[PDB]
RNA sequence: GUUAUCAUGAGGUAGAGCGACUGAUUGGAUGUCCAGAUAAACUCCGAAUGCAUGAUA
RNA sequence: GAGUGUAAUGGCACAAGGGUGCUUGACUGGGAGACAAACAAGUCGCACAGGUAGGAAACUAGAGCAUAGUGAUCCGGUGG
RNA sequence: AGGUGGUUAUAACGUUGGGGAUCCACCUCUUCCCAUCCGAACAGAGAAGUUAAGCCCAACGGUGCCGAUGGUACUGCGUAGUGGGAGAGUAGGACGCCGCCG
């Protein structure tokens, strides 16, 4: 609950002002931040892959789960049985007070970020080191936002305080 | 000089049997398919092999719906 | 390695099949005893 | 020699040329062309010798189609061997055709010698044809 | 939300950037006037030069 | 741009009355569009001889015998598919309410600079138009002065009169 | 995907075999986010035989037995029993439950 | 029992088609598009005959 | 345009495809009536009595999406 | 502005606008019935808020869908006649039509 209150009590007050939307519902809301992180290597060695869990528990607080595979490629050594990611969906204020670990110390922490969207507005981050965190091999962060275009995602993201870039 | 080819086997003598028209005893066998070619209707059961056969006595009724999906029923009285 | 099975306890028997390298333990189902009239626990012999 | 990169059966059934032609008998890319006026087989061979001759002709100016493509697989027994023990070894393949199916189209080239070139293309077809000139052709602008 | 899974120790603290308090769940051994859970870090984005 | 046609009234229908039509060298034919159903009658050999063996194209201004006088456009051509010989018509009747599509030959009216060397080349023979009938030109002229080298005009980048390109644009009307 | 496709496809699923005759007539519920809803229905007639709803009538499960009540009255005096209860896409639970309850535990063998 | 007429029914052949699938395929502009075209083991389509049942002659 | 252990074909969205909770109906006594048919054989299916499983209930369950996975008689073995 | 049926999309899909009396909805929170890694779904508890979206209404031939008449292919009988008659395409049609309850 710590950019809760920015966001209802100040960031929304200015959204509305600039797009000039006739109501509230228009405004874009991002409604969930999704983690997950390939573990290819794990297909010869699956020690890694619990070991993966307890570090992908620590940083979110709240307990993640492997992902299985979904091909048969012989080039990765896959096949349709093998558990190759490790996910965890934060959403409410699971992911608002996680959000605030990340804007203030996880890019502060790194050795600033890239402006590309999907195009309908979901802002998504591949770290390459997970040390960047303080509970701590990347992940994905992937921001699903409520907007249309990457007009109105833009300016829920640097409202928040991503780091962005230009 | 031979060939590779020669075999086949027995047919199973698939298709209707009592046609739109025609009048039923209870448990006469109506539609022999491979799959549901056609479909229970009202007053008509399917068997293990997709047999249609009549619950009760009566006229029998095809009928096509949406999607051009036939179905077969006993009309009684 | 699909063999016969007899599940038992006139006797009460019931013939089927099972593998014998995938189930390695003993059958023991709920079956209909005749001779009684109502269900007891058939087990492999 | 004009014949499919691949097949999915090695061999086919005979079939049967029954009617004139319903599809292909109106010319669509050149001016003139020449059309079948019985029913037989086509050869590869026969239409390779058929496409060097009209192409020899006109020089090098102009355009030609083959509007027909050899996609049936045919066999011969061959000699000292009885009838029966299946079918015989593969002998290319070949193009039924029925009367008033186009063959050749030209363009590019004034009446006379388009009339020219594919009569010599004509004479090495096993099948009588017939000259065509599109309907909407101006006889005063060549 | 389900009893169980959810791992322990996720309460609030306040980093130090060298305060503000946050849910998370690295307890550092340290106590601070309640908001006692304290952790001391480097350089937050009040501090980083590029983020500034 | 206009042709005059006639043409005797058709009663019977089927494969005995219209085999029986050409014995005398007649042609079956119907008129249809818009309101009204459709006019069947009876034209010649002869009498449309030149309306489609011709590089023209004509307004037909057709006289149908025992039904009325109306304005048409050419449809659709049956022919024989070996003797080649017309064995049906049909004309869609025009007016001047909505356009209509057809296509008009288009003309490359001298050639560009000393050109590529005797290239100067027609590709794309007819294009389509929606207009209305009064507005359809006998001809689509393009005068060729620039871009002597390897260059192209296509379709969309021409504009005529009051017509409508549906000509499928951006495709290739000359080159070279 | 929409809240609203699923339900049709559990509709579907239920309908195919649950149905109502002059006899044992079909009981039908539609929830609402504040109000509830319920209706006899013969299909073969494809009329409405007896109805009953809050609109015009405690925490929301509680209301829902009034419902559950209500359509039992109505029943009662038309000559209705052994009713045929479908769940038109609905879990069976709560105030669908307390619906069902009601019924049963009135004149109708819901 | 047969044949005819009427009523009712289920078809996937001939033909046709191919941006309706699979396979094959021609020329252009350039995977996108404009034309052209193929099949026993292709089908978005689809007869004439034949077949089954009832009634009358 | 996937899948349905296994060839091909037909079928499948309320899925017959994918998950879980509980279970043994892969029941005892049965075969109105049909398909198919030289015979021998083969196929689909009751009504109800007894006792169960799942379900709030209605209801469903006498093995498996279907169609291959087979061998008469004689002569012996085992359990009643 | 809702619920539930019949009619094989001429019914569908889509596009552009309008709608908040009351309804439908989104909406707010998880102590309880119940649920998943997550109250996202499912479930419970409310009316603080909005028509923005679903939803309904108007207009639109845009994608799909329906589709003549004529001619042709094919074909039964018969040795050119006598009967049946497509598919494709073209004119066009179509932005549903009907019941019950509140
Ligand atoms: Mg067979
Ligand atoms: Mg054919
Ligand atoms: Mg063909
Ligand atoms: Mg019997
Ligand atoms: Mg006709
Ligand atoms: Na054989
Ligand atoms: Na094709
Ligand atoms: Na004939
Ligand atoms: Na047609």
């Amino acid at each position: 609950a710590n950019l809760k209150k920015d966001y209802q009590e100040r960031i929304v007050p200015a959204l509305m002002k600039q797009f000039g939307y006739t109501s509230v519902m228009q405004v874009p809301v991002l409604k969930k931040i999704v983690i997950n992180q390939g573990l290819g290597m794990a297909t010869g060695d699956k020690k890694i892959i619990d070991v993966a869990v307890s570090e992908l528990t620590a940083i979110t607080g709240q307990k993640a789960v492997p992902t299985v595979s979904k091909k048969d490629i012989s080039n990765f050594k896959l096949r349709k049985k093998m558990p190759i990611g490790v996910m965890v969906t934060l959403r409410r204020e699971q992911m608002y007070e996680f959000l605030e670990r990340l804007v203030r110390i996880a890019l502060p922490r790194i050795r600033g970020i890239e402006s590309k969207l999907d195009g309908r507005g979901n802002y998504t981050l591949g770290i390459n080191e997970q040390i960047i965190f303080p509970e701590i091999l990347g992940m994905n962060i992937t921001f699903v936002t409520s907007a249309q275009s990457d007009e109105e995602g833009y300016a829920l993201l640097k409202e928040f305080g991503l780091p962005f870039k230009n | 000089g031979s060939s590779k080819n020669g075999r086949e086997s027995e047919s199973k003598r698939l298709g209707v049997k009592v046609y739109g028209g025609e009048m039923a005893k209870a448990g006469n066998i109506l539609v022999r398919q491979r799959g549901t070619v056609h479909h229970p209707g009202e007053n008509v059961g399917i068997g293990k092999d997709h047999t249609l056969y009549a619950l009760k006595s009566g006229v029998v009724v095809f009928t096509r719906k949406k999607n051009d999906r036939s179905y077969v029923s006993i009309k009684t009285e | 390695l699909e063999c016969t099975e007899h599940k038992e306890s006139g006797i009460s028997r019931y013939i089927t099949t099972k593998n014998r390298k995938n189930t390695t333990q003993r059958l023991e189902l709920k079956k209909y005893n005749p001779i009684l009239r109502r269900m007891t626990l058939h087990k492999e012999i | 020699m004009l014949q499919p990169k691949k097949t999915k059966f090695r061999r086919q059934q005979k079939g049967r040329m029954k009617g004139f032609a319903q599809r292909g008998n109106q010319l669509s890319f050149g001016s003139f062309g020449i059309k079948s006026l019985q029913s037989k087989w086509i050869t590869g061979r026969q239409i390779e010798a058929a496409r060097i001759a009209v192409t020899r002709y006109m020089q090098r100016q102009g355009q030609v189609w083959v509007r027909i493509f050899p996609d049936k697989p045919i066999t011969k027994k061959g000699e000292g061997v009885r009838m029966g023990k299946g079918k015989g070894a593969p002998e290319g393949f070949v193009a039924p055709i029925t009367p008033g199916r186009i063959i050749f189209e030209v363009e590019g080239v004034p009446y006379e010698i388009a009339k020219e070139a594919l009569r010599l293309a004509a004479q090495k077809l096993p099948v009588t044809t017939k000259f065509v000139v599109r309907h909407d052709y101006d006889i005063q602008n060549q | 939300m389900k009893k169980g899974i959810h791992p322990e120790n996720y309460r609030p603290v306040v980093f130090k950037d060298m305060i503000f308090i946050t849910r998370s769940t690295m307890e550092a051994k340290e106590t601070i006037e309640v908001t006692y859970p304290l952790i001391k870090v480097e350089i937050s984005n009040t501090s980083h030069p590029f983020f500034t | 741009k206009t042709f005059q046609l006639t043409g005797t009234p058709r009663a019977e229908f089927g494969k005995k009355a219209a085999k029986a039509i050409r014995k005398e060298d007649q042609i079956p034919a119907v008129l249809y569009g818009g309101k009204g159903e459709g006019v069947n009658f009876i034209v010649s050999q002869d009498a449309v001889r030149n309306l489609i063996y011709s590089p023209e194209i004509f307004l037909v201004e057709l006289t149908v015998e025992g039904s009325g006088s109306y304005k048409a456009i050419l449809k659709e051509i049956q022919f024989h598919p070996v003797t080649d010989r017309i064995i049906h018509i049909d004309f869609l009747q025009v007016t001047d309410e909505k356009p209509v599509v057809m296509e008009v030959p288009v003309v490359l009216t001298h050639a560009e600079g000393v050109k590529a060397g005797g290239k100067l080349s027609l590709e794309m023979r007819k294009l389509k138009v929606k207009a209305l009938y009064s507005e359809i030109p006998e001809k689509l002229d393009i005068d060729v002065s620039d871009l002597q080298l390897g260059k192209t005009i296509q379709v969309g980048e021409l504009h005529f009169e009051g017509l409508t390109l549906m000509n499928a644009k951006n495709a290739v009307v000359c080159a070279v | 995907v929409t809240k609203e496709q699923r339900r049709q496809k559990i509709k579907a699923r239920v309908r195919g075999k649950i149905s109502g005759t002059q006899e044992k007539p079909r009981l039908t519920v539609f929830r609402s986010n504040k109000q509830i809803y319920a209706q006899l229905i013969d299909d073969i007639a494809g009329r409405t035989l007896a109805s009953a709803s809050s609109l015009k009538l405690g925490s929301k499960k509680e209301i829902a037995a009034k419902v559950g009540d209500e359509i039992a009255k109505a029943a009662t005096e038309a000559g209705i029993s052994t009713v045929v209860f479908d769940r038109n896409g609905y879990l069976f639970h709560g105030r669908i439950k307390e619906l069902a309850d009601a019924a049963r535990k009135g004149g109708l063998k819901f």
